Formats: structure tokens, C-alpha cells, sequence
């Protein structure tokens, strides 16, 4: 059992624990005057008595009672590491020329790239820019070279410990002599540092090491980026990024925050966590006029000296009373801090020159100075006093409130129904109303009156919706840990914290509770179930078991995270569930939108939105939690319980939590029990304890209080006669509002804004304030002109983004399991696309790329922690082989040549060449081979803008030729084309994690408590028998068909399970208890890497090219039917359709000037201007939609199915729709609809839709075929171009005629748009038009085939029956009666 | 006359009717969970009912 | 019959003008931190005077007086007023910063 | 037109009764039999679906 | 006409009256009025199972 601890950051750093270890270790209240400090003082754990018993240790401690030494606090020493520039000796050389090595080979291997990318446009280092390049970039500046030595010397620590302690359990770092001057002591739990010139010493956690090696990596990233981007735009203007930093600037940056960390202490963070407000307020100053920006300045300046106050007084009352007494600086007493913040401040505005770019990009300043120590204890008191307040309301505010809900919900039925809801309570409406009713229509906004919500108010409705009768168990299960019972909540905590009576009586009440109560993660808490029953929770639910139940506890971990027993957690999901199912469609203004192009979209629509006033309000929901109660959530939650037909299923937390003890169960933060106490609720009120909590726990109930947030902006909206638009993106409100006026004498619109503004804050605050909510002018806002929303700027409809934000933490082991390699250059790649896709420089992110996997590659494998130095051997070897086969000169050429070949045929280039261009592609195999002959271009001299030719340079008709020449060993062919439709075969492809650990997880199911997962697992093989043998002899192979007859079945949702399990780490040690890996995990992981890593040593062999003296002939080649002989002869299969699509960036031919062929696509340039980066066109932006079916839908009512049941439908209908044509279609779906739906086939037909498209080859829509094609740049600037697809389709019907081909055109227009980009970027000047001429010879006939066969009947029966634990919910008679 | 005086009680009553239905839904608080008594105030909804029913026959 | 309808008239505004006022006081921890105490429904005035002899355990007592009367008080009046004033640091950062 | 009006007043007269007793009173057989009621009123739209099957 | 106007405010009434003997019930301090009404509650669902058995 091998102990692997963390290379990044993830979690938090501890205050409890550093307290408890310095208090420990000096002998005194190191942090603070806790109950943490005297507890391990009295008892300290064993690992603290190891680290104390040391023979350096020792001798620091006498040396402190001594008087000798000074005792600190870990901002102080981050001060101290990152200052450190004793790097004068012979180290001074080394790392310069380490640098130099790196930066050298980074653009070799960008070389090739561009040389490929320079020859298709037609526009050691054989391209000018880059020589140009590498002679500015000869000689790297000091603040480069210091960022760099300090993060490898961190690196270096943290290494050495990893792999020793992978060696050695139980070992302790001592280091004296890699960082000189300091003394680490560096183990798992605990770090002592110590300065000796100084006469310092400090305790901390291995967390806040990791902290400080992140800091130093992303100063040395901040530092090469801007680095780069200043050589690159140094020689043209429009290669770089859109900002233009100055780096002593930010040097001098880097030091103020780290003195204002230092200056006051860990309460300095609140203190930087204000400037983002400054840096908002320097944009305003841009875009806002002399009021707006004004206010918000001065509101700005009274939010920051307000937190540097309370900053200082909490600093003064921590520290009185424990072994920092003496630390305070002088300069916080008598106030000569604010020099110091005032320098800061300036320098802020000196980085940003008066600049939108700038100003927007320099938000990274809030991911550079590391994190803060949560304290628990004082975060869970911060809010008690918010959750124990006593609110009074005026009945007609929740009367209307109710009334502003029922009206939503009555107009979202009439638009998605044809139909009021069924009112059991229409005795009490008026005559007015009764007309409205009965006619089933609403009035509208303008027409409603505030009687009108209060007469509302009082109706009551039926059941419309129903209820799950079985769990989905892929909602209930994931990676996270659970809490205690609440007689077993003292298992929280360490057993030398709790007195001895509690340690007896857990000891002797852990003998009548569960083995899966007993569980401390959710994944064992469902394993070791062995009563587990499918309909507990509908049980549950419909018996209200969960109230007044003697279980419940509510634990905080801190940002607090907050658990309860597993039950709960049930309920809990249920309810937001059935929320986000069945209501979210009434309330169009909730998002969940988190992502590149999505942001964008709602920037754009909301720049869409005798004179009309406008005004934006802008509010941050993030507390807006904790003024919620009874009174002011369930008089809602009350309708939506009366719409399910069940009672408190949507009310459950303010009737359950306020009868809950809450309980902060930190492991080094334990309360303190009086003897003779057990019982959790007969404790003592104290710090980090309480009782009587009225509302609501965040995270918890979010979508309810968010559809209540935008029923009471209705209510605000009536009261206020004007127009509002509302968007809410998690904990981020913005209001549009707006209002005719008559404009007075003088007054400029400017005034009349502002008054408005004014009057709807005054509103929206009394509004806020008559529910319970009092709002700060910390979390609201007014503007205008400037489009804000979930940290992303849009101006004048240009988009200003914050790429360098996100490429912060690129490096070398990143975002893996166990450090796979694959995994972590595929990373790598992923998160610095970035910095093209929304900073619009290519060249930039090549460079950092190559960057950072050469240091991962040629430098980072010697040094893995469980693979010692044998991928390096691999590696080597690998490159020998490249060498031999290419015939090239070094092992320098073999590795950028391998850095230079995609990752499908074994290489190491995680970015294809398409993706600067254009972001989907239905066809990986086709791309891979274009993107390789592009490669090989480089050194075979083909020009890619004749045709294929042969040359005397026989590499490429060698590459190719060992390409389509091997062995052909298929093995499981349909369901592994099933699960993946893009799958090789024959060991042509590398293997995933999923792939590798699906045996290891079955067995170790297998043995599971619970029957649901061990049947499953005991029948998993024999079930992807069947499944294999079911659709074999349908002879005309359609993988996209097989995908849907795969996703209808329940081995579907039983794989769900077995792929999500499959990515934790020591598989086999699930239900062990144990946080250690297993050496199988190892093995299996080790020799996964190894083969594939070697990959391409099988896949390109020397042995005569397979004994194959007929080598490839280029002759008019065709890469697509090549292309689709490969997969193929993989496969051992006669036929496979509808998988094979040309290229673009290979079919497409680029023309800039217009010639008399008139052929192909255009693309011209609506602007005026010559440059467009930053601009904005009249055009509207390119969305690359695809074309869905045309499809007729019955009519019935919907609202009687569940989700599960109407995706089945879909799915049948689907099935229907594509395999019509086999010889036993019948049977076959009779057998589906009676297995997987419950009714006959005769039945379910009347509910499937009819599909009017005749080619399903084409409109097709299953979720292995992409849905949109965009482009690879942002969306604001495809508004400067137009285009045009005429010219083509007047070629492709005289070839063909009104048949259906394969090829995209979205993704040519794409490609069209993205080339217009890049040949900007290149040549500092946008051309006119573009023309895209097609090549035939890729372009082929799409008809739908006639399939032929017969379905097996019985093995189709046998996958239904043995997963039969994992189907949907029958439709009753009782449904099917309600159905019509 | 005596209609249009008429069609004023019922729009006063439904107003009357929506407070006071408001006022019940609130007054059913996590008091009434803990003492047992909240679905005499709200109502038996169809799933008890349901119960019930399969529980008769 | 219009001398009825009149005293129906008036005993419906009576209700009216008495369900206009009422004033409900959410649930919470009882005195002595033991118990939860129920919702609490009174009329306007009689709520407010239990505010003002503390018999109601909260903070902010003074802008639930001010907001119950239908009133505007200063610390919410400036904060959505017109001109936002500076503190005695706020103007030192500032004359600083200038 | 004279006795329905009177019993309208009479049961306002009742209402404004109970809501002071109601609204001055910060510190069952009507209401079971409404419950009872309603619930089989909802058992009555539950069994005409029952035996539409 | 006027007697269905009149129909109409009646049923309201007795609403209004059923929803005011809920709340003035319910607000009962002493803990006999309410486990009064569980009991009553216990009994009317065995009671109901009757009618139901019963047809
Ligand atoms: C008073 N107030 C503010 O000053 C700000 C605005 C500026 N803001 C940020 C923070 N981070 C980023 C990043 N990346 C960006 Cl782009 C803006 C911080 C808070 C704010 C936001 C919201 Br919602 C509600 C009220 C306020």
C-alpha cells in the first residue's frame, strides 16, 4: 500500500490545524486563544509528537526558549520566499542556460506548425518570423530568470519528498542546503521553516507549501506570457495578445501586495479582495458618464478604508492574548498604512494605462498572492447571528408575493399547454377572472393590478405532475463524502480530542447501527447497503419519514461546505430535481451557463435589449440565503407541493433544519463537551456549535429562491409602471429596466437615466427589504452602458476577455490521476488553447504550449514518483525508432518531429491542426491523417498547394503505407463500436483509463453487499456477449444507429455507473477504508503508460513496412477513401456508412484574388477599416447550427410521463425511424416496447413522433454527432465579415444532382472566417475577399441504405433480463388512460 | 343597479379570501411539523390518498 | 334595499382596512435560547410597541420601526441618495490618490 | 332579496367576530369535517380514473 | 340574474369561515388542542379506509 500525496493545491489551508502543530510544538497560543491550542497541548496527535521529537526540532526549540530566535506567521515567510534572490554563484549560470535551452527548443518545435500553416495560406528554424523571433529572444530578463529559479528550487523540494515518501512510508524532509538561507522541514503533516540570519522560525501545513510553489508558478507564467506577447508584437502589431503590459510595473506589483500581506496579516486578504472593486471603478471611468462613475468611485473608496479598519481591529484583538503578541508593525498603530495601500492603488493604475484591454486582463492580480486560513469556528458564528433574526412582514408583501408566483405559473401553463392548470378552488375567483379562466387566455403585465395578485393568492390546484416511483441511481452517486448519523458525529474527530467517555460510547453504540451508517463517503454508504429497495425514496417522500427524525445532523467544512446523513441528501436532490424537471420551463431568466461561447451569447442578447429611459441594476445573490424563513419560501413551495399532489417534498428544509443542531466537524476543530454529555443536541451552545437555525443552508434550495427572486422582480415591475429584463446566472442578478418619458425643458437624457436608476433603486430596495432581504451597497449597483454578467466585460459590442486568468496554473503533472502522462499533455493542450480561442493569438499559444510540454517531456519523466525513470527509457527508445524509420539526423529532430504528431497514431501533439480553424469535426481518423501529411511536409518539401505527388522523398508514401498495411485481429467489433463509433480496432488506436479499469471495477463489484451492483457485475460479461451478438447480421455496419439501439437499453445506464467508478484512484481498496493505493492499481497504470507511450513502435514498423515491396502510389489519391479503408479493414467489416467526412482545412483550396472560374465559397469584409481585432461589423454574429428532422408530433398530454419515459419514446422512435428496412422489424419492436416501455407495439406507436426526413445519414441527432460548428474565434468579431455558398451549389448538383453529400458547410463557412483571422494576424492586414474552391475528388454520395438481416430476438431478451435493475418506470394503465 | 352593487361584495370577499388563505399557508410553520398538525392546515394531497386506497382494497 | 347593502359595504371595508394592517412576525428561538415559539399575527401598532419594549428579541430594531410605519429612514436614505459622502479615511485615501 | 342580505350581515358580523378573537389572541370538528370532505372529494376524482381502466 | 350573484357570495362566506375556524383552532397554546387534532386526524384516516373498503 503506497502513499501518493498531492502535487497542486486542492483544498484548503487549515487554521485549526497550523494552530494546533505551532501550539503543540512552542508550547503557547500560536494563532489564537482557541479551545484547539489546549486540547493539543494536552493531548497532541502522534504525528505532531513525531515532528516534535526530531534532533533539529529539538535544537530549534531550545534555541527559541533561549530568547534567541523569533517566532512568526506564515505571511511572513511568503514575504521572505518571495524576495529571495541569493541566487549569485555558479546557480546564477545554470538556470539562465536551462532557460535558454527551453526557450530555444520551445520555438523549434513551433517551427514546424507555422511552416505548415504559412505553406496552405500561401503566405533549425526555416520560417523568417521565427528566426526574427529567436534572435529577440536570446537573452531572458532578471524577472524572468527569478521566478524561474525559485519555482524549480520549490519544485525540487516537493519532488524529492513525493517520490521518498512514495519509498518510504513515514518519512520527513530535512533540507539545509537547496534554498540557502532557509531550513525546511517538510512532511505530510506539518512544515517548519526556519531563517537563520534572520533569526526566524514559523509552523505550517503541507498545504500552504503547495500554495506557495503555485504562487511561484504563476508569477513565472504571468511573466513568460507577457514576455512572449512583447517579442511577438514587437514584430508585428497584431501577432501578440490585445494587452501590453510592462513587467517591472508588475514586479513592482508583486512586492506591494506581498508588504500588504506581510503589513497586516492573513486579515490582508480581505483588504486585496476589495481592489477587484477598484479595477471595476477604472473601467467605468472609460464607459459611464460623470454620475454613474461618480457614485460608484466614491462608493468604491468607502468599501476599501471600511475593510483595511476592519482588518486592523480584528489583527489587534486576535492576537493580544497568544504567542504573537509582539509581531504587530508600528505602522498599523499609528496609521501610516494607507501610504502603502495609496502605492499600491497607483501602481493599479499605472498597470492598466487607461486601457480596456489591460484593465480587463489584470484580473489575475487576484490569483497571485496565495490563499487565506479559513477560520470555522468564527465563519459559522459570522452568520448565526443572520439566521437566528426574528423578520416581520406586512401580509398583503406575501399575499402579493404568492399572487406574482401563481400568475407565472398560470401563464407558463396556458403557453405549454393550451390550459389553466386544474383549480380545485375556483369558487373563489371573480366574474373577471372566472372569464379569463374558463376562456383559457391571461391578461398581461400592462393589464394586471396589485388586487389582482391578491385574489390570486388564494387559489388552490390538483396533481399536474408525477412522481419517480424508482431512484435514478446516476443522480444519488458521485465522489464525495457523507455525514454521520448524529449519535456517530463524534467519529468526526480524533480520538485523542474527545474525553474518555465519548470514546467508550462510541466504541459501544457503533454496535447497533449499519456498516453503511457507519460510512464516511457516499459511494461505500450505497455499496454496503445490503436492504437497498429502488422505491425507499418515493416511500420516503410519500410517508414524510424525513420529519422529526432523530438522525439529522448539519456539518460545515469551509465558503462553507455543508452535509447531513445520506436520507436527507435523497430528498434534498429529489426535490431540486424535480424542480429543474418539471418548473424551470416557466422561468426562461434562470441560467446554468457556464462557458466560452455561452457567456457571449448572453452578452450579446442583452446589448440587444418622447423618450424611452434606461438603467442596468447589477446585484450579487451570493448571501441572499440566509434572509430567507418559512413564512417567505414555502408559500411557494406550497404550490409546487400541491402541483406533485404531495406535501412538504419542496418545504422540507425550514421544517426539518430548525430543529437540527449545527456543528462545525473540522478534524483539528472539536468542540468542547462537558462530562456526562453523549447527546449532540444537549451540548453547549459555543463557538463552532449552535441551534435554532431559520434559513437555509447555501447550495441547498438554490432554484427555489431563484424562481421566487424573479416572481418578486415581476411584483417590482407592476408596482413601478416601467419594463424590466432580467437575467440570473447563479449568484450574479442584472436588471435591464426601461420607461417612456416625456423629456422637460434642459434636462439631457443622461439626467433623465440617472433619475430613473435612482427611483427603481429606491423600489428594488424597499421591495427587497418588505421580504426580509436589506441590501448593501456593497452587492448592488447602477450603470448604463456597459454589459456586465458573471465576470465577463462586453463594451460597445466588442468583448473584452481574461485568458491570462485561466492559463495561470499550466505546468507539469496537472489535472491527472496517479500523473498519466497522456492525461496531462492532453491537458496542457486544452487549457492553453485559451489563449487563442479568446485572447485571438495563435502564435502566442503555440509557443507557451511547446513551452510547457518540452519541460513535461524532455525534462519532467526522468522524475516520476511511481514510474522511476522507465517512460524515459520508452521515450528513448521511441525516438530511435523515429530516427531509424524517418531516416533523420539527431535524437533533437526525432523529438520535434514526435512533438509534432498527433496523439491518436501515438504521438505527442495534443492540439490537431483543424482546431485553430474551426472547433467541431464529425471525423477524427480523417483529420489525424491530414494533420500527419501536413507534419511530414515540413521535412518531405511537399507543397500543399499542387496535388499529391511522388517524389524521390518516400516518406509520406512510406507513413501512408503502413498506415493501411497490418494485421488484421477484431475482437468484440459491435459493442465496442456501440460505446465508442469512432473506435479503430485491431489495436490501431491507444487505449483509455475507462477501457482498462472496467474489469477491475466489475470484480471488485462483484462482491459488493448490495445485490443491485453485485448481479449486475456478475452478469456484466455475459450480458456484452449478447449485446455484441444482438445486431451482427444487419450487414451495413451504421455505428450511429447502433449508438441509439445501445442508449435504449439499461446496460446503458449499468456502464454509466462502471465509467464513473473507473476514475477514482486504488479501485481496488473501495471498500477497504483505506486512503493508500494498491499495487495492482500501480502495475496496471505503469504498463498502460508504457504501452501506450510505445504505441508507435507498432504502429509505423520497420519490418520492411509489413514485408510490403508495393509501396503507395499518390497518383490521384484520395485521403477520405483511404481514410474509410482504414477503418475498415480495423474492423474486418464488408461496409460502414455514415461515419467518413472529408476535411475542410485538406478539401477547401484558398484564392484571394477573383478569377473567372467562379467556383467555391466566398467570404468578404463588411468593415472599412484594414484591421478588425477589437471592432465590431454590421453583420449578425455566425452561430454554426446543424439542420435537426423534420418531425410531426402527436397530441396527447405530456405531463402524464415522467422525463425517463418521453426520452424512451424518443429513442423508439428513432429506432423506427432509421432501421425500417430490416426483414423482422416487427418483432423487433414489439419486443422493445413491451420490454423497455411496458405497452405493445401497437400502443406505443400512437406517441411516437413521425420523422418527414427521408435521409437519416444526414438529420440524424444522437449524442456522438455534433449539434453545432463554430468557429475559432469569439463571436463579436464574426459580425465583421460576410459570405456567401452560392457560387458552390451551382457545381454540386451538375456532378451529382439534388443528392445528398458528405460535407459541412457550416464548418466551411467556419473555416472561411477563422482563415480571415489568422491571415490579419500574420499580415497585419485583413484581406478584402477569400474564395474556397472544393476539391471533387473528397466529396461523395450520402444515401440512406437498405439494411438487410435479422435481429436476434432471444439475445435481445437476455440483455433486457439480466440488467433489468436499471429500466425506467412502466407506463400504467392508469397513465396510459390519462394519456388521452 | 343592484348587480353592479353586487359584482363589488365578490371582488372584496376574493380579496378577503386570498389574505386569508395566505395567512393559513404561513401559519403552518415548522411548529406544526414538530407538533404533528400541518397536514390538518394545508390538506391531504393524492399520494396519501393513494395510499390509502391501496392500502383499503 | 340599498340601506343593507350600505352596512354590508361597510362591514367589508371594516375587514378590509383591519387585513390591511395585520402583521406577522416570522418563527424563531424562544427567550432563554430553548424551543422554537410560533409565528406571530397582530396588528401594526401593537406589533411595533412589542418592538419598542424588546419583548421580540432582534437587532435593527430601529429600521423595523421606520419600515413598519410606512416611513424612510436616514441610514436607507442615504443609501439610495443622490451623491455618495466620504469617511475621514476614505478622503485621507483620497487626497493621497490625488 | 331581504333575508339573504340579512344572513350575509349575519355571517359578517361572525367573521368580524372570530378575527378579532383571532388577531387579539397572539398568546376542531369544523375544520375535520371540511378536510374529510375535500379528501373525498380528491378519492372521488382518484376512482373515476380507477375505473375508466 | 341575482340569485346565482347571491349563490356565489355564500359559498364564499362559508369559505371564509372555514379558513377562520382553521386559523383561530390552530392557534391553540396549550399541547391538549393539539394532539387533539392529531388524534382526531389518525381516526379520520381509519374512518375514511372504511368508506372506501366499504364500496
Ligand atoms: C459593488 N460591486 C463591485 O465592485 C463589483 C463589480 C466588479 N467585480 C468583479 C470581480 N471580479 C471580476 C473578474 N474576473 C470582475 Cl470582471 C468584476 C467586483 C464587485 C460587483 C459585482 C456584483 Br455581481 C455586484 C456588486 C459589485
Amino acid at each position: 500500500n503506497v502513499y501518493l500525496t498531492d502535487s497542486y493545491l486542492k483544498g484548503v489551508i487549515s487554521f485549526s490545524e497550523c494552530n494546533a502543530l505551532g501550539s503543540y510544538i512552542f508550547n503557547g497560543p500560536y494563532l489564537k486563544n482557541d479551545y484547539t491550542n489546549l486540547i493539543s497541548r494536552q493531548n497532541p496527535l502522534i504525528e505532531h509528537m513525531n515532528l516534535k521529537k526530531l534532533n533539529i526540532t529539538q535544537s530549534l526549540i531550545s534555541k527559541y526558549h533561549k530568547g534567541e530566535i523569533k517566532l512568526e506567521e506564515p505571511t511572513y515567510f511568503q514575504s521572505l520566499l518571495m524576495t529571495y534572490k541569493s541566487m549569485t554563484s555558479s546557480e546564477q549560470i545554470a538556470t539562465t542556460n536551462l532557460l535558454k535551452k527551453i526557450i530555444r527548443r520551445a520555438i523549434e518545435i513551433s517551427d514546424v506548425k507555422v511552416y505548415a500553416i504559412l505553406n496552405k495560406l500561401g503566405l533549425t528554424i526555416k520560417t523568417t518570423l521565427l528566426k526574427k523571433l529567436m534572435c529577440s529572444m536570446q537573452h531572458p530578463p532578471s524577472w524572468l530568470i527569478h521566478w524561474f529559479n525559485l519555482y524549480t528550487k520549490l519544485n525540487n523540494i516537493l519532488t524529492q519528498y513525493r517520490s521518498n515518501e512514495v519509498k518510504n512510508h513515514g518519512f520527513t524532509l530535512i533540507d539545509n542546503q537547496t534554498l540557502s538561507g532557509f531550513q525546511f522541514i517538510l512532511n505530510q503533516y506539518g512544515c517548519i521553516v526556519y531563517h537563520k540570519e534572520l533569526k526566524r522560525i514559523t509552523v505550517t501545513t503541507y498545504n500552504q507549501f503547495l500554495t506557495w510553489k503555485d504562487i511561484s508558478l504563476s508569477r513565472l507564467n504571468v511573466c513568460l506570457i507577457t514576455w512572449i506577447s512583447n517579442c511577438l508584437n514587437t514584430l508585428n502589431k497584431s501577432l501578440g495578445l490585445r494587452c501590453g503590459f510592462n513587467n517591472v510595473i508588475l514586479t513592482q506589483l508583486f512586492l506591494y501586495g506581498d508588504c500588504i500581506l506581510k503589513l497586516f496579516h492573513n486579515e490582508g486578504f480581505y483588504i486585496i479582495k476589495e481592489v477587484e472593486g477598484f479595477i471595476m471603478s477604472l473601467i467605468l471611468n472609460i464607459t459611464e458618464e460623470d454620475q454613474f462613475r461618480k457614485r460608484f468611485y466614491n462608493s468604491m473608496l468607502n468599501n476599501i478604508t471600511d475593510a483595511a479598519n476592519k482588518a486592523q481591529k480584528n489583527l489587534l484583538s486576535r492576537v493580544c492574548h497568544t504567542l504573537l503578541d509582539k509581531t504587530v508593525s508600528d505602522n498599523i498603530i499609528n496609521g501610516r498604512w494607507i501610504i502603502l495601500l495609496s502605492k499600491f492603488l497607483k501602481l493599479i493604475k499605472l498597470a492598466g494605462d487607461n486601457n480596456l484591454n489591460n484593465l480587463s486582463e489584470l484580473y489575475f492580480l487576484f490569483r497571485i498572492f496565495g490563499h487565506p486560513m479559513v477560520d470555522e469556528r468564527q465563519a459559522m458564528d459570522a452568520v448565526k447571528i443572520n439566521c437566528n433574526e426574528t423578520k416581520f412582514y406586512l401580509l398583503s408583501s406575501l399575499s402579493m408575493l404568492r399572487g406574482a408566483f401563481i400568475y407565472r405559473i398560470i401563464k407558463g401553463f396556458v403557453n405549454n399547454y393550451n390550459r389553466w392548470p386544474t383549480l380545485r378552488n375556483a369558487i373563489v375567483l371573480p366574474l373577471r377572472w372566472l372569464t379569463y379562466y374558463k376562456l383559457n387566455t391571461y391578461p398581461s403585465l400592462l393589464e394586471l393590478t396589485e388586487r389582482d395578485l391578491i385574489v390570486l393568492s388564494g387559489l388552490r390546484f390538483y396533481r399536474e405532475f408525477r412522481l419517480p416511483k424508482k431512484v435514478d441511481l446516476e443522480m444519488i452517486i458521485n465522489d464525495k463524502a457523507i455525514s454521520p448519523p448524529k449519535n456517530l458525529i463524534w467519529t468526526s474527530f480524533p480520538r485523542n480530542y474527545m474525553p474518555s467517555h465519548i470514546q467508550n460510547y462510541i466504541e459501544h453504540e457503533k454496535l447497533k447501527f449499519s456498516e453503511s451508517d457507519k460510512s464516511r463517503r457516499v459511494l461505500e454508504y450505497y455499496l454496503r447497503d445490503n436492504k437497498f429497495n429502488e422505491c425507499d425514496l418515493y416511500n420516503c417522500v410519500v410517508n414524510q419519514s424525513y420529519l422529526n427524525n432523530p438522525n439529522h445532523v448539519v456539518s460545515l467544512t469551509g465558503r462553507m461546505f455543508a452535509m447531513q446523513p445520506g436520507m436527507f441528501r435523497q430528498v434534498q436532490i429529489l426535490a431540486e430535481k424535480m424542480i429543474a424537471e418539471n418548473i424551470l420551463q416557466f422561468f426562461p431568466e434562470s441560467l446554468t451557463r457556464y462557458g466560452d461561447l455561452e457567456l457571449q451569447k448572453i452578452l450579446e442578447l442583452k446589448a440587444g435589449i418622447n423618450y424611452i429611459s434606461k438603467c442596468s441594476i447589477i446585484t450579487d445573490l451570493s448571501k441572499f440565503n440566509q434572509a430567507f424563513r418559512y413564512e417567505t419560501s414555502c408559500i411557494c413551495s406550497d404550490v409546487l407541493d400541491e402541483l406533485h399532489g404531495v406535501q412538504s417534498l419542496f418545504s422540507w428544509l425550514h421544517l426539518t433544519i430548525p430543529h437540527v443542531t449545527i456543528i462545525c466537524t473540522y478534524r483539528h476543530a472539536p468542540p468542547y463537551i462537558g462530562d456526562h454529555i453523549v447527546d449532540l443536541n444537549n451540548v453547549d451552545e459555543q463557538s463552532g456549535l449552535y441551534r435554532y437555525h431559520m434559513g437555509g443552508i447555501e447550495g441547498w434550495c438554490q432554484k427555489l429562491w431563484t424562481i421566487e427572486a424573479i416572481s418578486l422582480l415581476d411584483l417590482i415591475s407592476l408596482k413601478g409602471k416601467f419594463s424590466i429584463t432580467a437575467l440570473i446566472n447563479g449568484d450574479n442578478q442584472s436588471i435591464d429596466i426601461s420607461k417612456p418619458i416625456r423629456l422637460m425643458e434642459g434636462q439631457t437624457h443622461a439626467q433623465a437615466d440617472y433619475l430613473l436608476a435612482l427611483n427603481s433603486l429606491k423600489l428594488l430596495y424597499k421591495e427587497y427589504a418588505g421580504i426580509g432581504h436589506k441590501l448593501k451597497g456593497t452587492e448592488t449597483y447602477i450603470s448604463r452602458d456597459m454589459q456586465f454578467m458573471s465576470k465577463t466585460i462586453q463594451h460597445n459590442g466588442v468583448y473584452y476577455p481574461a485568458s491570462i486568468k485561466k492559463v495561470l496554473r499550466v505546468g507539469p503533472w496537472i489535472n491527472t490521476i496517479l500523473d498519466d502522462f497522456k492525461v496531462s499533455l492532453e491537458s496542457i493542450g486544452s487549457l492553453t488553447q485559451e489563449l487563442e480561442y479568446r485572447g485571438e493569438s495563435l502564435l502566442c499559444s503555440l509557443i507557451f504550449r511547446n513551452v510547457w510540454l518540452y519541460n513535461q517531456i524532455a525534462l519532467q519523466l526522468k522524475n516520476h514518483a511511481l514510474c522511476n525513470n522507465k517512460l524515459y527509457l520508452d521515450i528513448l527508445k521511441v525516438l530511435k525508432h523515429l530516427k531509424t524509420f524517418f531516416n533523420l539526423d539527431n535524437i533533437d529532430t526525432a523529438l520535434t518531429l514526435y512533438m509534432n504528431l498527433p496523439m491518436l497514431f501515438g504521438g505527442g501533439d495534443p492540439n490537431l491542426l483543424y482546431r485553430s480553424f474551426y472547433r467541431r469535426t464529425p471525423d477524427f481518423l480523417t483529420e489525424a491523417i491530414v494533420h500527419s501529411v501536413f507534419i511530414l511536409s515540413y521535412y518531405t518539401n511537399h507543397d500543399l498547394k499542387d496535388k499529391l505527388q511522388d517524389l524521390s522523398d518516400d516518406r509520406l508514401n512510406k507513413f501512408l503505407t503502413c498506415i493501411i498495411t497490418f494485421d488484421k485481429n477484431p475482437n468484440a467489433e459491435f459493442v465496442t463500436l456501440m460505446r465508442d463509433p469512432q473506435a479503430l480496432g485491431s489495436e490501431r488506436q491507444a487505449k483509455i483509463t475507462s477501457e482498462i479499469n472496467r474489469l477491475a471495477v466489475t470484480e471488485v463489484l462483484s462482491t459488493a453487499p448490495n445485490k443491485i451492483f453485485s448481479k449486475s457485475a456478475q452478469h456484466y460479461t455475459t450480458t456484452e456477449i449478447d449485446l455484441n451478438d444482438i445486431m451482427q447480421n444487419i450487414e451495413p455496419t451504421y455505428p450511429h444507429g447502433l449508438r441509439v439501439v445501445y442508449e435504449s437499453l439499461p446496460f446503458y445506464k449499468a456502464e454509466k455507473i462502471v465509467n464513473l467508478i473507473s476514475g477514482t484512484k486504488s479501485i481496488t481498496n473501495i471498500l477497504e477504508k483505506t486512503s493508500a493505493i494498491d499495487l495492482t492499481d500501480i502495475d496496471r497504470a505503469t504498463e498502460m503508460m508504457r504501452k501506450n507511450i510505445t504505441l508507435l513502435i507498432r504502429i509505423l514498423p520497420l519490418d520492411c513496412n509489413r514485408d510490403k515491396r508495393e509501396i503507395l502510389s499518390m497518383e490521384n489519391l484520395s485521403i477520405t477513401e483511404l481514410s474509410k479503408y482504414v477503418r475498415e479493414r480495423s474492423w474486418s467489416l464488408s461496409n460502414i456508412v455514415g461515419v467518413t467526412s472529408p476535411s475542410i482545412m485538406y478539401t477547401m483550396d484558398i484564392k484571394y484574388t477573383t478569377s473567372t472560374i467562379s467556383s467555391g465559397i466566398i467570404i468578404e469584409k463588411y468593415n472599412v477599416n484594414s484591421l478588425t481585432r477589437g471592432e465590431r461589423g454590421p453583420t449578425k454574429p455566425w452561430v454554426g447550427s446543424s439542420t435537426q428532422e423534420k418531425k410531426t408530433m402527436p397530441v396527447y398530454n405530456r405531463q402524464v410521463l415522467t422525463k425517463k419515459q418521453r426520452d424512451q419514446i424518443d429513442l423508439l422512435a428513432k429506432l423506427d425511424w432509421v432501421y425500417a428496412s430490416i426483414d423482422n422489424k416487427d418483432e423487433f419492436m414489439e419486443e422493445l416496447s413491451i420490454g423497455t416501455l411496458g405497452l405493445t407495439y401497437e400502443k406505443a406507436k400512437k406517441l411516437f413522433p413521425q420523422y418527414l426526413s427521408v435521409n437519416y445519414l444526414h438529420r440524424l441527432t444522437v449524442s456522438s454527432r455534433p449539434c453545432e460548428f463554430p468557429a475559432s474565434i469569439p463571436a463579436y468579431r464574426t459580425t465583421n465579415y460576410h459570405f456567401d455558398t452560392s457560387p458552390i451549389n451551382r457545381i454540386l448538383t451538375e456532378k451529382y444532382g439534388d443528392e445528398d453529400i458528405d460535407i459541412v458547410f457550416q464548418n466551411c463557412i467556419s473555416f472561411g472566417l477563422s482563415l480571415m483571422s489568422v491571415v490579419e494576424q500574420f499580415t497585419n492586414v485583413c484581406p478584402n475577399r477569400i474564395i474556397l474552391i472544393p476539391k471533387l475528388n473528397e466529396i461523395h454520395l450520402m444515401k440512406p441504405p437498405i439494411f438487410t438481416g435479422d435481429v436476434d430476438i432471444h439475445k435481445l431478451k437476455q440483455v433486457i433480463q439480466k440488467q433489468h435493475m436499471f429500466l425506467p418506470d412502466k407506463i400504467s394503465l392508469t397513465q396510459y388512460v390519462e394519456l388521452f | 343597479n343592484i348587480t353592479a352593487r353586487l359584482d363589488r361584495i365578490d371582488e372584496k370577499l376574493s380579496e378577503i379570501l386570498g389574505m386569508l388563505h395566505t395567512l393559513v399557508v404561513a401559519s403552518a410553520g415548522p411548529t406544526s411539523a414538530r407538533d404533528g398538525i400541518r397536514d390538518a392546515m394545508v390538506g391531504l394531497r393524492e399520494e396519501m390518498i393513494e395510499k390509502i386506497r391501496t392500502e383499503a382494497l
